[PDB]
């Protein structure tokens, strides 16, 4: 992530403000509907629209991303605990992280008409890819 | 491709609101900016060094109307995407040498553009329907690669 | 799936030399070792901490004969893989909750096992034919996911 | 790559010995036949079996890998020049590196009956993944 990418990310994520958790749930819903195979990881969840479990999980995901933004110059350490968790317990196949990243970009695009410029779009894609790389770094 | 009546109507309805020229250029431009390596097929388009340069390039806009126009006529034949794009598939493989993976990247960028353009109207169910369509088109375009 | 007569005979011929039990356990074991996260579906198999532990585990071997046995009967129906695996597809989705990506990983490990087992006899053309088969089987198994 | 991965890689690649170039051509042939789409990057090559262009390219690929093994504790710098090349000129889509890696593992499996143990198989897969990551690091 170039310094410019770091600036666009913080600007865009700032605008998200308190809507983060809500955007996190929307992205999950978008993922479950567009890519049905991702549902295999949540057989224990009520995956109906407006589900409390989805909203709750949505906020956890959103909170982690917010933590990543605040520590973009040191994500591996900032997400160390989550990296261990997905690698040793959850064990979600790596391919799935690109599906959620895509749904998160779609969600941001739908809510940030003015901030989602081609440049910002590019920086956010790199940012989520970096996050996904960190979360799967301890798999093998 | 097989789409439920609900998904069918959802796609058709939203597309009636699409400015083919603008959306096509917008999507192609974002492709070149977000995934720079796709620029390998457009060396003859000129200056593509910056986002501004890419989005304001006349050749990108012209081509924009071109591919999306073909994409558009495709929505009128959802029952037979393979048959509809057979010739274009042969063209992108034998003459243009375009890696099919690119069709998928463009399909996703198109989805981002639609969401950016329509906002809240681009609901999760609407997105799901379009993700099926673009995947169907990408597969139809890669069908005759050998 | 559509295979040329050449690819058909190549697959059939090599498979007559396969020890289903051994190959099945070998492939499943290498899957669990090379892609550790796939172990999430086999917590009830016991000790899978080391390669030796994985390759010498009785439950892995038993299951090995099981999936490859089904895979084997599938080779007798290359003209209709979807129809042949419909029930198993529903099972892996609704009851087992197996991410379809896993079928592709297992398909590639299977190819590595065959090459390791047959050496020079596993020529490039033979591999290409088998890559088509495993991809066809993986798609047939993911067909009823919803 | 754990130190153990580094040991397995060097042991396996040592056995390859002078056959490296020859194995590199075989892997390319295996790739072009199994994954036809990869041919879109070599429209200027005679891709028929035993082609001089394929054998020659096979050796270059093999030589680079040998360089990566000899400098596994510093690949980014060791492959800096190739990273720039694929990122700025060749521009091969990242997905394609997994296809070649797979064909290289198949090639090694077919030639190293005794050395291709489950453990070695695992280390070689991680190694090629690391190589692919390095070669695409400068794309965006
Ligand atoms: C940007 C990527 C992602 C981030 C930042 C992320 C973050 C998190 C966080 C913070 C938790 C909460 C853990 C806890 O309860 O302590 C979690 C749980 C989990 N994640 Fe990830 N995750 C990501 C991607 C994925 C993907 C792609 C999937 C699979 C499709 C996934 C599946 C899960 C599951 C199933 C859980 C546990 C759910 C439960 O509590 O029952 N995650 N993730
Ligand atoms: C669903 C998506 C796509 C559709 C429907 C499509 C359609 C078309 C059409 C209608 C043409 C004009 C053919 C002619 O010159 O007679 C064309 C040309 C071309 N397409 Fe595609 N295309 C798609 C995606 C792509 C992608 C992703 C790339 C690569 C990044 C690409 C690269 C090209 C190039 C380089 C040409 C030649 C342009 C020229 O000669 O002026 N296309 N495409
Ligand atoms: C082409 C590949 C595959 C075939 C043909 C296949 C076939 C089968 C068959 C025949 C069964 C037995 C069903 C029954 O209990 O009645 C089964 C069970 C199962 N499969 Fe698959 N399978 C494949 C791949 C996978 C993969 C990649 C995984 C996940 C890593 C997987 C995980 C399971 C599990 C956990 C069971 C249940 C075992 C038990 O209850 O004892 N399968 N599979
Ligand atoms: C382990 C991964 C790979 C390695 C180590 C590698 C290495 C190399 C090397 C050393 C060269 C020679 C450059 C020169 O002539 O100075 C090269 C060229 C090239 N590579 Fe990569 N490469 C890898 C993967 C790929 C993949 C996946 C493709 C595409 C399917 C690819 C396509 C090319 C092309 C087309 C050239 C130029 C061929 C020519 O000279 O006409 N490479 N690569």
């Amino acid at each position: 992530l170039s310094p410019a990418d770091k600036t666009n990310v913080k600007a865009a994520w700032g605008k998200v403000g308190a809507h983060a958790g809500e955007y996190g749930a929307e992205a999950l819903e978008r993922m479950f509907l567009s890519f049905p195979t991702t549902k295999t990881y949540f057989p224990h969840f009520d995956l109906s629209h407006g589900s409390a479990q989805v909203k709750g999980h949505g906020k956890k995901v959103a909170d982690a991303l917010t933590n990543a933004v605040a520590h973009v110059d040191d994500m591996p350490n900032a997400l160390s605990a989550l990296s261990d968790l997905h690698a040793h317990k959850l064990r979600v196949d790596p391919v799935n992280f690109k599906l959620l990243s895509h749904c998160l970009l779609v969600t941001l695009a739908a809510h940030l008409p003015a901030e989602f410029t081609p440049a910002v779009h590019a920086s956010l894609d790199k940012f989520l890819a970096s996050v996904s790389t960190v979360l799967t770094s301890k798999y093998r | 491709m097989h789409l439920t009546p609900e998904e069918k109507s959802a796609v058709t309805a939203l597309w009636g609101k699409v400015n083919v020229d603008e959306v096509g250029g917008e999507a192609l431009g974002r492709l070149l900016v977000v995934y720079p390596w796709t620029q390998r097929f457009f060396e003859s388009f000129g200056d593509l060094s910056t986002p501004d340069a890419v989005m304001g390039n006349p050749k990108v806009k012209a081509h924009g109307k071109k591919w999306l126009g073909a994409f558009s006529d495709g929505l009128a034949h959802l029952d037979n995407l393979k048959g509809t794009f057979a010739t274009l598939s042969e063209l992108h493989c034998d003459k243009l040498h375009v890696d099919p993976e690119n069709f998928r990247l463009l399909g996703n960028v198109l989805v981002c553009v639609l969401a950016h353009h329509f906002g809240k109207e681009f609901t999760p169910p609407v997105q799901a329907a379009y993700q099926k369509v673009v995947a169907g088109v990408a597969n139809a375009l890669a069908h005759k690669y050998h």
